[PDB]
RNA sequence: UCCCCCGUGCCCAUAGCGGCGUGGAACCACCCGUUCCCAUUCCGAACACGGAAGUGAAACGCGCCAGCGCCGAUGGUACUGGGCGGGCGACCGCCUGGGAGAGUAGGUCGGUGCGGGGG
RNA sequence: AGAGCGCAAGGGUAGAAGGGGGCCUGACUGCGAGGCCUGCAAGCCGAGCAGGGGCGAAAGCCGGGCCUAGUGAACCGGUGGU
């Protein structure tokens, strides 16, 4: 996705909000540099874009940077954002969190379940020509009280597991009405 | 009920401070334990209580696992 | 529970720590003003949202009570209050989120959350849940 | 001293031990 | 006395075989015996000072050697024990009197041990150590039947350089050690 | 193990640095507070046969002859973790009977 | 039990805490009259 | 001056944990032995003494790797000396000076005195 | 270092204040530069000096216990001394 950036030097960070624009800063191994976005257009763009998809930053250097949103200060009191950071990438390989698209219908939902799902997200060591809108998730075969791990997730070619080999992915929680608000209420 | 209790303050503490100048026996700083250690010319009592061991000037050295420190330049 | 018998009361200052993200689930509940919620407030309704929608999906209830509510037997000023009579409260300030369905329709959500929120003493608004984490 | 293990089924090892005299049975020998 | 069977096997026979096995490059990789220990669970003699001479002394001859003692420390309300004060008989032997020792183990306490079938391979420390449990005491030679005024236990254990098992295993079995397979 | 070494630090000047090897014996006269070796009497790694004990009674006289030339006496001994008894012993046995 | 140490052969006493029960019957423990010097003080 | 060692003090985890590699001429260790000085509540494991030969396996020294540990900006907050505004109130907001914690980028298998042995 | 440090809690601490032996009784007398604390009275820390002494080869440590509670002005009277 593309972005319209400009750089930042004095402007004040918070009479700035006040105007339309989103404070910012992009930076990698070796850059730093004080921008500033526009809410508007950061909002529409960052809600499909978000923190999976790269964005190519354009300054009015005319500089196309393939940045993407390292971090962001979410504003406490009503959600809104703050501040948001931008990490320049390069050719070496670079962690980060890759969608997942569970797809099935797992045997528990059939015997009246619950679609639990740990890692909407999954960081991992990656080179930047390497993209993926996402990765398969195989669930189906789970049942109610069964789950799935990290170490058996479906993993493209010329990418890693940045995590723990044996996180959690998924799970399968039962429903919770009538047959425990009577035994709970007495049992307790 | 039954609360209503604690024991007179014990006013410890920094007592002396880096900078100032002093006799010979100032009780440099009181102390529950260890949390400042002796040095050059500053000796210690059962108390744990530092004080000065020369005329001088006061100094604090930090020296992370060793601990805090502090004596006296002595000068005249 | 288990810690030991009374607290201080404290008081709510900003509505900083308190607040968050939609961490679980699809859809979510968040305070508007500070205050204490009452246990018998959190199982109202919790059971309020389970009830709506029979058999439902899953509820969570990230906010928790710990704080001992005292309170005295209607007489004058002989040591600490026995308190504990509504029992025990959670400090919520404003952002943040008490409770998230998941495993639901939108519409159960939309109506269940609307339901539990009148069983909370405070204006809250209900949150969807966009992108916004941590990554990259 | 030499203790000669005396072990009564037909074997008698000069090992190193208090008093040479040891009487012992059933050892390696059978 | 610096001179036995065990000492040579160990060197030309045990020594050698090692290098077969698994083959070395060094003489101080060889997995060396070096230090064997005797051990007592007294928590009997724990009312009877004398009881516990007996257990020692009887201890003295069986390990050529000198006795010593190790009391509890953070003990058995249940068991009638407390802090400094009950008892444990111990005593490491090393050198000559550990090779010694080592002969009347599989050459007169092992073959006249109450039906014995063998030592238990899975008693490795899963290094290179390994340790056996004993009950009657009188097993060993100069031991005297009209002598022990009860059948005290005890407990030996064994270091070596080796870093596995494998190697304490082949190692061990080199030495004579009858393993139960 | 050092803690006799801390203790003659606080003590004043002057300490007498006694590493010994397993058939070696240096002695060194470091002055706290700086870092500063003055006399640096070595055994083996400087002239002296081949006897440790009386190997050591004679450096200690060497560092002696060095010593009272730069006008030093004070005898702040550094056991450095070895009991006092042998080599050591000697060390500081002729310092100071010289 | 309050204690009192008497010195040898002269009129001396000092600061002391005995045991009652205590393994602790007699106290010849060493100490420094103003007369001369050090001489053994004993309990009574 | 330059390089490898041995002794030792400073900085206080960017010195460390773990993995792989390397050094025995010198130095250090392990090592041979337990008569002498000395020693282990039991053992020459440890302290100790006299010393061939063998080894660098263990230990230590030196390198490289970052998986743990540690260090860790910048930007923006939270909070807040001093000043002030709105509302009926629980509280919220601005001006001026100060400004974290956490998190991201990122760094890290050490700098360094003085003496001594060796080419 | 999450143990131990007689006992509450806390600060402190293995580079010992903790565990263990060897010799010993500084749980000494005569004092006290200078300080902490403080309305008063009281409480607290103390280098160093002289005497005679203990442990260590020695530099040196010892005027009780890791430290912060374990207590009572004056009066009247008891016992022993100059
Ligand atoms: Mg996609
Ligand atoms: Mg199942
Ligand atoms: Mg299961
Ligand atoms: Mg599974
Ligand atoms: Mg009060
Ligand atoms: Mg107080
Ligand atoms: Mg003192
Ligand atoms: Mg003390
Ligand atoms: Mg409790
Ligand atoms: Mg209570
Ligand atoms: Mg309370
Ligand atoms: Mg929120
Ligand atoms: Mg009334
Ligand atoms: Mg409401
Ligand atoms: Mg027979
Ligand atoms: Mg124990
Ligand atoms: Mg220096
Ligand atoms: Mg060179
Ligand atoms: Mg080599
Ligand atoms: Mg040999
Ligand atoms: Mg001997
Ligand atoms: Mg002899
Ligand atoms: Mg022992
Ligand atoms: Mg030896
Ligand atoms: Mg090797
Ligand atoms: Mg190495
Ligand atoms: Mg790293
Ligand atoms: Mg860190
Ligand atoms: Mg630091
Ligand atoms: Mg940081
Ligand atoms: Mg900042
Ligand atoms: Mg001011
Ligand atoms: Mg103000
Ligand atoms: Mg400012
Ligand atoms: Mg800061
Ligand atoms: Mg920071
Ligand atoms: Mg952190
Ligand atoms: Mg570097
Ligand atoms: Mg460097
Ligand atoms: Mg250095
Ligand atoms: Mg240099
Ligand atoms: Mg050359
Ligand atoms: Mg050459
Ligand atoms: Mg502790
Ligand atoms: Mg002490
Ligand atoms: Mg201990
Ligand atoms: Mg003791
Ligand atoms: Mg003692
Ligand atoms: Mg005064
Ligand atoms: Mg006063
Ligand atoms: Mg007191
Ligand atoms: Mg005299
Ligand atoms: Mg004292
Ligand atoms: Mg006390
Ligand atoms: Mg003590
Ligand atoms: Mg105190
Ligand atoms: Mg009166």
């Amino acid at each position: 996705y593309r972005l319209k950036a400009y750089y930042r030097e004095g402007e004040k960070p918070s009479a700035l909000r006040r105007a339309g624009k989103l404070p910012g800063v992009m930076y990698n191994r070796h850059l730093n540099r004080k921008v500033y976005v526009d809410l508007v257009e950061f909002d529409k763009v960052f809600r499909q874009a978000s923190i999976h998809h790269v964005i190519v930053l354009e300054l009015p250097d005319g500089q196309s940077l393939p940045t993407l949103v390292r971090q962001v200060n979410l504003d406490k009191r009503r959600r809104r954002p703050e501040h948001v950071d931008f990490f320049v990438l390069s050719d070496e390989p670079v962690e980060m969190y890759v969608p997942l698209r569970f797809v099935g219908t797992p045997a528990g939902v059939r015997a009246g379940g619950v679609l639990q799902e740990i890692h909407r997200d999954i960081l991992v060591k990656v080179s930047p020509r390497n993209i993926p809108e996402f990765i398969e998730v195989d669930v189906s075969g789970l049942e109610i009280g069964d789950s799935l791990h990290a170490s058996d997730l479906k993993l493209p070619p010329g990418v890693e597991l940045a995590v723990s080999p044996e996180e959690t992915i998924a799970a399968v929680v039962p429903p919770e009405d009538v047959e425990k608000l009577a035994e709970e209420a007495a049992a307790e | 009920t039954k609360n209503g209790r604690d024991s007179q303050a014990k006013r410890l503490g920094v007592k002396r401070y880096e900078g100032q100048v002093v006799r010979a026996g100032n009780i440099l700083v009181r102390q529950r334990g260890t949390r400042f250690k002796p040095g050059k010319n500053v000796g210690m009592g059962r108390d744990f209580t530092l004080f000065a061991l020369v005329d001088g000037v006061v100094e604090f050295q930090d020296r992370g696992r060793l601990g805090r420190y502090v004596h006296v330049r002595p000068l005249a | 529970r288990m810690k030991y018998r009374k607290q201080q009361r404290g008081r709510l200052k900003g509505a900083t720590k308190g607040g968050d993200y939609v961490a679980f689930g699809d859809f979510g509940l968040v305070a508007l003003e500070p205050a204490w919620i009452t246990a018998q407030q959190i199982e109202a309704a919790r059971v309020a949202m389970v009830r709506h929608f029979r058999r439902g999906g899953k509820i969570f209830i990230r906010i928790f009570p710990d704080k001992p509510y005292t309170k005295k037997p209607l007489e004058v000023r002989m040591g600490k209050g026995k308190g504990n009579v509504e029992g025990y409260v959670a400090v919520v300030k404003p952002g943040r989120v008490m409770f998230e369905v998941a495993g639901v329709t939108e519409e159960q959500a939309m109506e269940a959350l609307r339901i539990a929120g009148h069983k909370l003493p405070i204006k809250t608004k209900i949150v969807r849940r966009d992108a916004y984490d941590e990554a990259q | 001293v030499p203790a000669r293990i005396i072990c009564g089924c037909g074997n008698v090892i000069e090992t190193y031990s208090t008093k040479p005299e040891i009487y012992v049975e059933v050892c390696s020998k059978c | 006395p610096l001179d036995l069977a065990l000492k040579r096997k160990y060197y030309e026979e045990v020594r050698p075989e090692l290098i077969r096995r698994f083959g070395y490059q060094n003489v101080w990789e060889v997995p060396r015996l070096e230090k064997v220990v005797i051990n007592q669970g007294l928590g009997e003699a724990k009312e009877d000072a004398r009881i516990l001479e007996k257990a020692a002394q009887e201890l003295a001859l069986i390990t050529g050697q000198k006795p010593a003692v190790t009391r509890a420390k953070k003990s058995i309300s249940n068991f009638k024990l407390r802090k400094g004060m009950p008892i444990g008989l111990r005593v490491t032997l090393r050198r000559d009197r550990m090779w010694i020792f080592l002969e009347k183990l599989l050459n007169v306490a092992l073959p006249r041990i109450r039906d014995f079938r063998g030592l238990n391979p899975n008693s490795f420390d899963g290094r290179g150590n390994y340790n056996l449990g004993l009950r009657e005491q009188l097993i060993f030679p100069e031991i005297t039947y009209d002598m022990v005024d009860a059948l005290r236990g005890m407990d030996i254990a064994v270091v070596t350089t080796a870093e596995t098992d494998e190697e304490a295993r082949a190692l061990l079995e080199l030495l004579g050690f009858p393993f139960r397979k | 193990k050092f803690r006799v070494r801390n203790r003659i630090k606080r003590t004043g000047r002057l300490r007498l640095s006694v590493f010994r090897s397993l058939k070696h014996i240096y002695a060194q006269i470091i002055d706290d507070e700086k870092g500063v070796t003055l006399v640096s009497a070595s055994s083996l790694a400087l002239k002296l046969k081949g006897n440790k004990t009386e190997v050591a009674r004679q450096v200690g006289r060497a560092l002696a002859e060095k010593a009272l030339a730069l006008g030093i006496k004070q005898v702040a001994f550094d056991r450095g973790p070895y009991k006092y008894h042998g080599r050591v012993k000697a060390l500081a046995e002729g310092a100071r009977e010289g | 039990l309050l204690l009192e140490c008497t010195e040898c052969k002269r009129r001396n006493y000092a600061t002391e805490k005995n045991k009652r029960n205590t393994p602790n019957k007699l106290e010849l423990r060493k100490y420094c009259p103003w007369c001369r010097k050090h001489t053994v003080h004993r309990e009574v």
